């Protein structure tokens, strides 16, 4: 049961990479699979239907027109417009494939993406100032979405799992997503329902595969799945967000998961990973492969 | 689990400068929503506002404190109870202001007179205009149901001082005048019941 | 600027102020002779309604500042009268006709458009000198 | 890009944190900044024979601004200048984006030393007036002009310069360029 | 924690210039325009104005350390009161002026008798060696107006209140003998504070007494 | 810091005539009304006006530096009493001299006796011997306005040579006109003070 | 201000209306000095009312218009061109209504209509 999950937020999001300072257009599954995780915690929901029978996608932009996908990583025959180009609409997508997007219709398209603007708030701690110290600054980035534009994601899982997941999504609208929440970011309202086009568009055949989500193969598959392949080695890691933890932030085993966007000839399903070590609970990094066939 | 929604507006009684250039310009503009350009007053200068106040009425360390506006201390990690989102300058005011045709931000010039040369040192701040007023959006959530009353007297004193005490600014020498109007007060997740509670 | 047309049919704005104080510029008695002291005296006159429409809000032009106004086309004829630069100064700019236009409209922008008209002409009539 | 480049830097206050095969980031006094970036693009003219050119982005911060803000911000304004027609250099603000030929000489020569003569020469006039003009000039309200004839008028400034001021105003494209020359010649008069 | 809220009006006498943001003036209009609230067009007396003049003219009562440069090196008295910035020093203001707007009762008085807020003075200055006078236009506000101020004062030291409220009422004292605004030595700016409702709005805090 | 303050009457002598600029007036009437009060619509003599005249009479007294072009370049003794705004020099006015408003008892006096505040003086100018007639707005003669001027107390050993120079500008104001016009007369003024007292400080203003 | 024969209201409009009627020389042989002179009669009770602050016209100012409705009718008398002129503009009749509403503002109402019939007599 697939189901198009449209986010539109209101106010900026940080969304942040491994800088407070940095701000990102969006998030990978492992961060949203993380905030699901924590809401049911939250909620009393069992974790089980989230981490056996939940496939979800990272996060992508959409503007009042079109939905974006990640630029998938296959060979290309005006190298500098592609390579800078990240997002390409649904329609374009198969085009893209084909190849017969040019250089100058790569420029287009990354110009075409009116995701929002990124901007650097800057702000202070008066904390010392009490005690006969100074103010601190620092900087948090945030990523403001223009009115129509939004981030959207694809959950493809059993019905009990996706009202789990609907319940879920409409408790983390209030509890928000990315860095910095509780602090005026992350707030969104989330519209969730069946997306005719991505229906369409997943329930195709091709040659090559394109990862949809931050994920990664189990040893066992990763030996059939990395022949031919065509991916980022994007490296996911932070500190674990809990009060039952440990009795102080301790960061997570880091992690190395496959970008959204890469290609591979062969899939493989992917695993929920554990980054904890010796903490009271489980911290659970989304692998989970969402895969999107397609022909070159 | 519950989840307490609080919506309504901060009306600016005094220019209000949270702030965060070309020479004689503006050397402090306010802080402005990135793309709409609006000026916006930070969830984070509410959030400290709300926090120092009532920290200064509990005299943080106190658990009080710790526990509505989160902690990270060793041995004590507690989730932020209030999540104050940023306070965005609301339609109603913006209507207001286009008609009459008045901006939005104000130009305020000051200056610095001198104890040794007695010499006056310029300075043009930009202000939010008196009479803007910005939705602001906050939500609680209920990890101790026993607790809620108790957090929400916390609330009630902490909008009092800030009714009181300026926001974010210079707000000793009037810049930062506000005050709380409390629109609705919903329990968007969960079964609890907020008809009784009452920020102000 | 978009107060009015001339008898011609060029444009009034502020382009066109400077257009009529270039053409009157003789070399430099401008407006066949007009004093800069009587052109103050005019902008003077301005001022008055001019600030009294500056601090009100209203986008209509109050009872009042009509009466003014009205008053201010009396002050222009007796000045026309008086001294002959001031009329041909006057019939040039057609600042008159902008006054009963302004009197039609009856809206704070279109009055504070004309007074920026006539600190327009006020400004060239200086800088043409 | 590594000797040439440390050449033509010779008595500047500028220290150059990096020059790559293409790439160059040089931090310095703000007016030294400018004028070795001129004289850089000059320079890079002259060796390259026209053929290749580079964009450049010019950033004025405080002292103590964070070193990565600068950075960053900098960064920000040459990605500007590369965006559309290339061969520009984005001066402090994103509305100042100017070709190098314009920075140098229709800002500089052209608008802000002209500006500066007068200023030093008249002993009646002072930063105040440079200001009033700034301020006439940013105001954009389609009646400004009129007031800056009038300043002008009564400023008892050279004849032709307040002509060429007023020519300046009245168009697109050299107003933006006066007011880059008014604030450069302030930011240079500052005590 | 206790704050205690002042509120009453400031009586102007002979018409204070708190000078605007210099905006693009019209040819022959005011040349210095009063500051004026945005929202209603009303002059106003801003709340750092008055803050900074009686902080200084308390700085002078009390007496000015010789050589004093900085605000922060002021008298501990007014440094308690008014507030510091000194690094490792930083003591809150306990005073929060807000910006005297122009009061109800003032404004109905002018609306009445057909009275602008502010006049526009005529003034010029005779030149020294030519005897030439430059015309001047300075928008003032009224004589006969009125601005409702509100003060506020944090309790720190429940000890210190009686002594910070006599600093206080001796700033009152002096920014009424002296003036608020510019060009008060010309005359503009003279001022009274008539009335005043000390109560304690938050806390357990007393105010019967101050 | 001690504030003293002056408190005292001026009463014209010849008509004082302060113009307001000018402003809707009848053809043939109220050519250069006085300045009024607009509270009270009532005649006043600005401090602005008392002050600079005082300066300007007290610097010509003292006597002006060759080829003075502002004036932050007046005496010390002026300078410190009236104000400098010299680069780097900046000195504090003493002098704070305020508005003269219309005195009460007067303006009863006037009420009284049913006569106008302000004489509409009809005068021309002759040219060919062709006159140019003008209606210029003088305070009526008779007419007291209070003034109060406050002496701030920078330094307590120059406080009798600041006094002194008050009581000079005074003279000189008395001797010389107030306003515009006094060529022709009007503008000629008295000064009648009623009590020094130091209202702030400790200093004593018996003496003075 | 009064309402003339046919709905028309008296106004400065009307007052260029009927210095233009009755321009030829004007009103039958009317001269700039008369006029002057009768504007210098409204001018002494024109500043009377002007610097007094009470709305409601003084006694004393009342009897100073019939005064001036007295010395119209006595200048009407001496010559035919004022009394042309009076009852072409009405005036007369403006003194008594003026008197009527017993106002400041129908007064400098009246005072503006006869410096505006001035202005355009020495305009025409």
């Amino acid at each position: 049961v697939v189901k198009l999950v449209k986010l539109t937020f209101k106010s900026p999001v940080h969304f942040g990479m491994k800088r407070l300072s940095d701000s990102n257009h969006t998030i990978a599954a492992d961060t949203l699979f993380s905030a699901l995780i924590i809401e049911a915690l939250q909620q009393q929901l069992e974790l089980s239907h989230l981490l056996n029978n939940l496939v979800i996608t990272d996060l992508f932009p959409y503007n009042k027109t079109s939905y974006f996908l990640p630029k998938p990583l296959i060979r290309i025959e005006g190298y500098k417009a592609f390579k800078k180009l990240t997002y390409i609409p649904v329609e374009n997508y198969s085009e893209y494939l084909r190849g017969e997007i040019d250089s100058l219709e790569a420029s287009k398209i990354a110009e075409s993406l009116n995701l929002g603007k990124a901007s650097l708030s800057t702000k202070v701690s008066l904390q010392a100032v009490d005690h006969n110290g100074e103010s601190e600054p620092y900087s948090v980035g945030n990523f403001t979405f223009y009115p129509e534009s939004g981030l959207y994601f694809l959950a493809k899982g059993n019905a009990d799992t996706i009202g789990q997941l609907e319940i879920l999504m409409h408790a983390l609208q209030y509890s928000g997503i990315g860095g910095k929440r509780s602090a005026g970011y992350g707030q969104f309202r989330c519209t969730i329902e069946d997306s005719g086009k991505f229906d369409s568009l997943l329930s195709q055949t091709g040659n090559i595969a394109i990862l949809l989500s931050s994920a990664m193969a189990s040893d066992e598959e990763l030996v059939d799945c990395l022949e031919d392949a065509r991916y980022l080695l994007k490296k996911r890691t932070g500190f674990v967000q809990s009060k039952t933890y440990a009795d102080q932030l301790v960061k997570k085993k880091d992690f190395y998961a496959f970008s959204a966007g890469s290609t591979f000839y062969q899939k493989f399903n992917g695993k929920i990973f554990d980054v904890s070590d010796n903490g009271r609970h489980s911290v659970y990094r989304y692998a989970k492969a969402f895969w999107l066939e397609g022909k070159i | 689990y519950s989840k307490i929604r609080i919506v309504g507006k901060i009306d600016v009684l005094t220019g209000l400068h949270i702030g965060g250039s070309m020479i004689g310009a503006i050397a402090s503009p306010v802080v402005r929503d990135p793309y709409s350009r609006l000026p916006i007053i930070p969830g984070s200068s509410i959030k400290g506002k709300m926090r120092s106040l009532l920290a200064k009425h509990i005299g943080q360390d106190a658990p009080e404190i710790l526990r509505l506006f989160g902690s990270s201390q060793k041995g004590a990690i507690q989730s932020s109870r209030l999540q104050i989102s940023d306070a965005f300058f609301s339609k109603a005011s913006q209507e207001e202001f286009d008609k009459k045709d008045l901006a939005y931000t104000e130009t305020k010039f000051e200056n610095t007179i001198s104890r040794l040369t007695a010499v006056a040192n310029p300075r043009q701040i930009e202000r939010v205009t008196r009479g803007a007023s910005f939705d602001f959006h906050i939500i609680y959530n209920v990890e101790n149901i026993n607790e809620v009353m108790a957090d929400f007297e916390n609330i009630k004193t902490a909008i009092h001082l800030l009714e009181n005490d300026y926001l974010g600014g210079g707000g000793t020498r009037g810049n930062g005048r506000i005050r709380f109007v409390i629109d609705s007060i919903d329990t968007v997740v969960g079964d609890f019941d907020s008809s009784n509670l009452s920020i102000k | 600027m978009e107060l009015a047309k001339t008898k011609t049919g060029e444009m009034i704005d502020l382009n066109f102020a400077r257009k009529v104080v270039e053409e009157n510029k003789r070399v430099i008695v401008l407006f066949n002779g007009l004093t800069t002291s009587k052109l103050r005296n005019l902008l003077e006159l301005i001022n008055h309604v001019y600030t009294k429409v500056y601090n009100s809000d209203d986008t209509t032009l109050s009872e009042d500042v009509r009466d003014e106004l009205e008053y201010l086309k009396v002050k222009f004829a007796y000045e026309s009268g008086r001294e002959p630069a001031v009329r041909t100064f006057i019939e040039k700019t057609y600042v008159d006709k902008l006054v009963d236009v302004v009197l039609k409209k009856n809206t704070k922008k279109i009055f504070l458009d004309y007074c920026k008209y006539f600190e327009a002409l006020v400004a060239y009539a200086k800088f043409y000198r | 890009f590594k000797f040439e480049l440390s050449n033509i830097l010779k008595g500047a206050r500028i220290s150059v944190i990096y020059s790559g095969g293409d790439d160059l980031f040089l931090i310095g006094a703000w007016d030294d900044v400018i004028s070795k970036a001129l004289v850089l693009r000059k320079a890079f003219t002259r060796f390259s024979a026209g053929k290749l050119t580079f964009s450049a982005g010019i950033g004025m911060y405080p002292v103590k601004y964070p070193i990565s803000k600068m950075a960053s911000e900098t960064g920000v304004l040459e990605d500007l200048a590369k965006r559309g027609e290339k061969n520009q250099v984005a001066l402090w603000n994103d509305s100042k984006v100017f070709g190098w030929s314009q920075l140098e000489e229709q800002i500089l020569k052209e608008k802000m030393i002209p500006l500066q003569e007068a200023l030093t020469n008249s002993q009646e006039h002072g930063k105040s007036f440079l200001y009033k003009m700034l301020e006439l000039l940013r105001n954009e309200d389609q009646i400004n002009i009129a007031r800056l004839a009038y300043l002008l008028a009564r400023s008892s400034l050279s004849e032709e310069l307040t002509q060429s001021i007023f020519a300046w105003s009245q168009n697109k494209q050299q107003k933006v360029e006066l007011i880059t020359a008014i604030e450069y010649l302030v930011y240079q008069i500052r005590e």
